[PDB]
């Protein structure tokens, strides 16, 4: 048996309502669970039978269903509600998954604060240099980084990782790190990363001389 | 009621995979079938197999002739083999338990990641991000490490506030990630700020003092 859950992601304000839903591939006379997972947490047992709710999770909740087609619903979200969540068929072995439904807090907009900083002289003896920029506690998470050294947007050597959704802010954080030679970073002097978010008409920009 | 997953983080293509699941507070003879379920890094789950409270086991057909599941009942353990590993069988390891009355997979374990690969394991080099210039955002670099992961704490966990951890990334056949922390321009460089960045899976810890210029 297969399960189809859709969307795979979802952004709501909170007090908002989400609506997560579950096909499975056969009749599964309500053997359905839904589990949610937080980040570097186990899967938690959210609804078993299709419809019944599990201790520790308030009636914001509800599972509904029959047959093939399957529903979760928070009536209104809140913030501790963000992960992924996950339904499971129990009707016949092997026991199926669906592939999770990331949810998401949409807050209001939020202006990344851009650092940069050069190589260390410790990195640049081992032969390499690595440009960091950090994009902190912005919202939403789309933003563009583009490297510029002496003036020339550079893409080859660019490394970016965001964060989750921050559980207290809701904002992301990201860093943008461009990995270069000594030699090839030695040989040009300015650097600059500049980040284009909704937040601002003109790119957010931080940049550094090697010339100071 | 408690189960706790154990085993080795890292394991080579065309070896066994061996994991441990220790349970307390209820009898693995006693109720309860007894399951691996894993969750690759792209986040998907797939259910393994389970051996039954009287020893009888069921497999996952998608792993048929690879897995077993044993126990052992004077230590209230029960077992993972996964034979002949490949890098896709890299995921997080889960046991979990099940109730044939209801149905679902009620408790489950913290899990353990395991990695397949032939790379080897290599402590981080950390190095420091400060600001060249000529609130400060600090941080510290930490590259060049295999397995995952690691964990900064900035000035032995003290100062909370303000930190961020990025999550690492792959680069030619090691990891880096970093660590930013911002603090008032106050206490920088006025009070020392140091990253401590700890490696599990290499037993080491190296600490990197943040200087300015």
């Amino acid at each position: 048996i297969v399960l189809t859950q859709s969307p795979s992601s979802f952004s709501v304000s909170l007090g908002d309502r989400v609506t997560i839903s579950c096909k499975a591939s056969g009749y599964i006379l309500n053997r359905l669970a839904w589990y949610q997972q937080k980040p570097g947490n186990a899967p938690r047992l959210l609804i078993s039978g299709a419809t019944s709710l599990e201790t520790g999770f308030p009636s914001r909740f509800s599972g509904t269903g029959s047959g093939k087609d399957y529903t979760l619903s928070i009536s209104s979200l809140q913030t501790e509600d963000v992960g992924t969540y996950y339904c499971q068929q129990y009707w016949s072995t092997p026991w199926t998954f669906g592939g999770g439904t990331k949810l998401e807090i949409r807050r209001a907009d939020a202006a990344p604060t851009v650092s940069i900083f050069p190589p260390s002289s410790e990195q640049l003896t081992s032969g390499g240099a690595s440009v960091v920029c950090f994009l902190n506690n912005f919202y939403p998470k789309d933003i563009n980084v583009k490297w510029k050294i002496d003036g020339s947007e550079r893409q080859n050597g660019v490394l970016n990782s965001w964060t989750d959704q921050d559980s207290k802010d809701s904002t992301y954080s990201m860093s943008s790190t461009l990995t270069l030679t000594k030699d090839e970073y030695e040989r040009h002097n300015s650097y600059t990363c500049e980040a284009t978010h909704k937040t601002s008409t003109s790119p957010i920009v931080k940049s550094f001389n090697r010339n100071e | 009621v408690q189960l706790q997953e154990s085993g080795p983080g890292l394991v080579k293509p065309s070896q066994s995979l061996s994991l441990t699941c220790t349970v307390t507070g209820f009898s693995i003879t006693s109720d309860y079938a007894w399951n691996w379920i894993r969750q690759f890094p792209g986040k998907k789950l797939e259910w393994m197999g389970y051996i039954n409270f009287d020893g009888g086991t069921t497999y996952n057909p998608s792993l048929r002739g690879r897995i077993s599941i044993t126990r052992d009942t004077s230590k209230n353990q029960f077992f993972l083999q996964l034979r002949s590993v490949t890098p896709e069988d890299t995921a997080t390891y889960y046991c979990a338990t099940f109730y044939g009355a209801k149905g679902t997979l009620d408790y489950w374990g913290q899990g353990t990641s395991v990695t397949v690969s032939s790379a080897k394991t290599t402590p981080p080099s950390v190095y420091p991000l400060a600001p060249v210039c000529g609130s400060v955002t600090l941080g510290c670099l930490v590259k060049g490490y295999f397995p995952e992961p690691v964990t900064l704490t900035w000035n032995s966990g003290s100062l909370s506030s303000g930190v961020h951890t990025f999550p690492a990334v792959l680069q030619s056949d090691l990891y880096t990630l970093s660590s930013s922390v911002t603090v008032t321009s106050s206490t920088w460089p006025s009070q020392s700020i140091t990253c401590n960045v700890a490696h599990p899976a290499s037993s080491t810890k190296v600490d990197k003092k943040i200087e300015p210029r």
